[PDB]
């Protein structure tokens, strides 16, 4: 249930300096007052981040990381999928007053895929078709997600922080805690993030940045949370 | 002398072999375990489709518990191919595929690998390589009426047969001559579909009989339905050997007051050892310290002079010492527990070096 | 002919270099066999064809 859009939205995107962001645990063992070297997925430290102010199409690769600043919950919807159509499975993420919605098939999207809000919403039109599928899943700020998929699983880390400053990101330093793990696997290549609600919507700005495989130095501290972490491949102090 | 390969000892120390607290018993702690499969609905469900038209339901991301429908009496007939029924629960495919339907008491057998037959051929086809379990249950209190239940029909006429795990609905005349019909009965003209008579005066081999299929795929995707995982008890103050979700270890558990993110499930210190293993049940954070083992040591005056000796338990405390479990009184030192010396005031020159300061000799031995 | 017989059931393996010929019925279930095959019991030891 959607239609054509005559106003193309489409903005450059600007450029920003990443800083020291995007850290999670690695695993989920317990470590007090430790300095612990270990390699995976990261995203590299003093990168450039793409930041978008319809949406386009964004390859997935590897990883993603996804960021932010909004106010009372603006971003909602995530798609994800290699062909975005009927032929190949298709994930859809919906954010709410719960945790996450999810739903794991071949679905059918537009143009404009977008939810709708009603002003006691009540409004749904993202897709049009429903064929099969049985993966259903339910469970001012600044917002955090690292998308990941390995070997069959899909991994969602997420984190909030609040914050005041506008334009760049905070030069503060919080982990990603592990929110969601999916033991399905899908060869996810492009992903999408949905519209809010003819539309009205131009203050929805966005960062967007990538993984490499790397290997970091993270410090533990007694109550088992990381407080810093180290580069190895950047400089010749931090290879030291 | 067995160590030493020799009928005779001088005086002095040595070091014989060694020893370690065995476990006593096996605890397992596993989640709490719930999500079980629907199979009430599928066994017991108000009634079944035809056999041309058999019911598919997919089992996926659940736990499902075949002992109980195994052990289950009212089944009349339950052939199981692919693995023996003992086994259910142990292995598992990533999916089930159940396939429900109805037919005569007789076609039971029809329903296998490499069997021919009316509804082997016209209305579900089996593959010769199927694995999973058939059930077929009597359901002549249910299904046959005493005025004749036609709700059930069957395909009886079709130029082919039907290929494994397919479905055909279609009401075309069958036309086996070759004369054309439009869609009319006639000379060679004959409906596939013959409704089924069962009725309570029918005796054994004609009543309606419920059969329900179950059939195991194994996709690459990673398993997810098949038998529930025993849980046991727990205990602390004695060393034993456990499977905490799949960690195994042996050590002693006692309380700790360390603190974990709610998002771990046990620690560590260093070297890659586990040091805090929560538990998946009441959720609790534990320690873990193995119970001590240590070299024995044997001090002997020597051969020549006496035949009495001295025994040395190495860096363990002296509260559990186990036929030596008595001998003479028993001492504590820091450098282990010694059994068979006597401990005394007086503070002569050094024998026999013992550790931490202290040694002992020959007067008995002190 | 049928003077060839061997057993498809048993409780557990066999050892190395050993033979049983036990001739008893089988508990193929937990329904007790009680010396008798009724349901859940069959007899390890047949011939073939
Ligand atoms: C439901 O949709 C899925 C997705 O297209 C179909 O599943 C495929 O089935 C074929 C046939 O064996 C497999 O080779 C593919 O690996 C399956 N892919 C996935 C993603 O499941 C399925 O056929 C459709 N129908 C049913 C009844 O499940
Ligand atoms: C690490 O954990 C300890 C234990 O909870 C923290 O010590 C407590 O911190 C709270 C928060 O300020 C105080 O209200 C308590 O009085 C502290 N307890 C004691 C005994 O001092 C500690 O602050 C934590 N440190 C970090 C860096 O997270
Ligand atoms: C598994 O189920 C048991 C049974 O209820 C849970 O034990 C309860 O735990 C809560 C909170 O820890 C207590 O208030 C109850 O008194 C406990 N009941 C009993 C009978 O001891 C246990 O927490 C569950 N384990 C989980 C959910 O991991
Ligand atoms: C050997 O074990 C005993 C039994 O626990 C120890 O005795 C207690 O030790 C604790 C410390 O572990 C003290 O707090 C108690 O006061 C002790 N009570 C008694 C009655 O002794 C003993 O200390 C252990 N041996 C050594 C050398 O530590
Ligand atoms: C990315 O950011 C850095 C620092 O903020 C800047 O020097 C650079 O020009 C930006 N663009 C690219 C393509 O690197
Ligand atoms: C994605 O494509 C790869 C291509 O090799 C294939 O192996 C994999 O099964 C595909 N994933 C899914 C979920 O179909
Ligand atoms: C379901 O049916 C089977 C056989 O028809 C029977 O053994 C079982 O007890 C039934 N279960 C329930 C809950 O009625
Ligand atoms: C034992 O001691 C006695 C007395 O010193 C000595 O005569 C004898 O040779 C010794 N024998 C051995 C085997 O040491
Ligand atoms: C001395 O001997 C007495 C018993 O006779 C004992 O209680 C005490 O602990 C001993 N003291 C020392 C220093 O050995």
């Amino acid at each position: 249930q959607c239609v054509n859009f005559t106003t193309r939205t489409q903005l450059p995107p600007a450029y920003t300096n990443s800083f020291t962001r995007g850290v999670y645990y690695p695993d989920k063992v317990f470590r007090s007052s430790v300095l612990h070297s270990t390699q995976d997925l990261f995203l590299p430290f003093f990168s450039n981040v793409t930041w978008f102010h319809a949406n386009p199409v964004l390859p997935f690769n590897d990883g993603v990381y996804f960021a932010s600043t909004e106010k009372s919950n603006i971003i909602r919807g995530w798609i994800f999928g290699t062909t975005l159509d009927s032929k190949t499975q298709s994930l859809l993420i919906v954010n709410n007053a719960t945790n996450v919605v999810i739903k794991v098939c071949e679905f059918q999207f537009c143009n404009d895929p977008f939810l709708g809000v009603y002003y006691m919403e009540s409004e749904f039109r993202v897709y049009s078709s429903a064929n099969n599928c049985t993966f259903e899943y339910v469970s001012k700020n600044l917002r955090e997600f690292v998308f990941k998929n390995i070997d069959g699983y899909f991994k969602i880390y997420s984190k909030h922080t609040p914050i005041n400053l506008v334009r760049g990101l905070p030069q503060g330093f919080s982990a990603l805690e592990p929110l969601v793990d999916l033991p399905i696997g899908i060869n996810i290549t492009r992903f999408q993030t949905l519209h809010i609600s003819g539309w009205t919507a131009g203050a929805a700005a966005y960062y967007v940045g990538y993984l490499q495989p790397r290997t970091f130095l993270l410090k533990y501290n007694e109550n088992g949370t990381i407080t810093d972490a180290v580069d190895c491949a950047l400089d010749p102090l931090s290879e030291t | 002398k067995c160590t030493l390969k020799s009928f005779t000892v001088e005086k002095g120390i040595y070091q014989t072999s060694n020893f370690r607290v065995q476990p006593t018993e096996s605890i397992v702690r596993f989640p709490n375990i719930t999500n079980l499969c629907p199979f009430g609905e599928v066994f017991n469900a108000t009634r079944f489709a035809s056999v041309y038209a058999w019911n598919r339901k997919r089992i996926s991301n659940c736990v499902a518990d075949y002992s109980v429908l195994y052990n289950s009496a009212s089944f009349s007939t339950f052939k199981c191919y692919g693995v023996s029924p003992t086994k259910l629960n142990d292995l598992c495919f990533t999916n089930v595929y159940a396939d429900s339907f109805v037919i005569r008491g007789d076609e039971v057998r029809q329903i296998a690998p490499g069997q021919t037959g009316n509804i082997a051929d016209y209305n579900y086809k089996l593959p010769d390589d199927f694995t999973g379990c058939v059930i077929a249950w009597n359901s002549n209190n249910l299904d046959s009426k005493v005025g004749g239940n036609y709700n059930y029909l069957y395909r009886l006429f079709r130029k082919s047969n039907l290929k494994p795990f397919e479905r055909d609905i279609s009401t075309e005349i069958y036309q086996a001559g070759s004369t054309p019909c439009n869609g009319v009965k006639g000379f060679n003209c004959y409906f596939p579909l013959q409704s089924y008579g069962f009725q309570p005066t029918y005796g054994v081999g004609y009543q309606p009989y419920r059969v329900v299929v179950l059939s195991f795929e194994l996709l690459h995707a990673p398993a997810t339905v098949c038998g529930p995982k025993k849980s046991t008890n727990l205990v602390k103050n004695k060393c034993v050997n456990f499977n905490f979700n799949g960690l195994t270890g042996t050590g002693v558990l006692t309380e700790s007051n360390k603190k974990f993110l709610p998002f771990q499930q046990f620690g560590r210190d260093i070297a890659d050892t586990t040091d805090a293993v929560r538990d998946p049940q009441t959720l609790e954070i534990l320690d873990i310290t193995p119970c001590s083992f240590g070299g024995v040591s044997v001090i002997t005056p020597g051969t020549n002079t006496s035949n009495q000796v001295a025994v040395l338990y190495q860096g363990v405390n002296c509260t559990e010492v186990p036929v030596y479990s008595t001998g003479s009184n028993v001492f504590q030192t820091r450098a282990g527990c010694l059994i068979g010396a006597e401990h005394v005031n007086n503070s002569y020159e050094c024998d026999i070096p013992i550790g931490a300061g202290i040694c002992a000799s020959y007067q008995s031995i002190i």
